[PDB]
């Protein structure tokens, strides 16, 4: 029961940090979506 | 005229560092990205090992 309950929280904490790393991945993803805006805006103001 | 001067060339220092700064925290930001794709390779193959390790 405590190979048990270890694997089972074992497998709990993989959730979470994946969890985690799919909410770090969108923030890596909204920023690059930032940087692109950034990009372009920051070149339209330097065309003007 | 000095004052419009001094101001000129404080307005060129400040726009020199703001591309300087934009520049560096672009790349700083594509390294964090390599490290966080390593890591997540390295915890897919983890991944792997534990659903191997259920049929253990």
């Amino acid at each position: 029961k405590d190979l048990n309950e270890l694997q089972a929280l074992i497998e709990a904490h993989f959730e979470n940090r994946k969890k985690e790393e799919e909410e770090l991945v969108s923030l890596k993803d909204r920023i690059e979506r930032r940087r692109a805006e950034r990009a372009e805006q920051q070149r339209i103001r330097n065309e003007r | 005229s000095d004052k419009l001067k001094e101001a000129e060339t404080r307005a060129e220092f400040a726009e020199r560092s703001v591309t300087k700064l934009e520049k560096s925290i672009d790349d700083l930001e594509d390294e964090l990205y390599a490290q966080k794709l390593k890591y997540k390779a390295i915890s897919e193959e983890l991944d792997h090992a534990l659903n191997d390790m259920t049929s253990i």
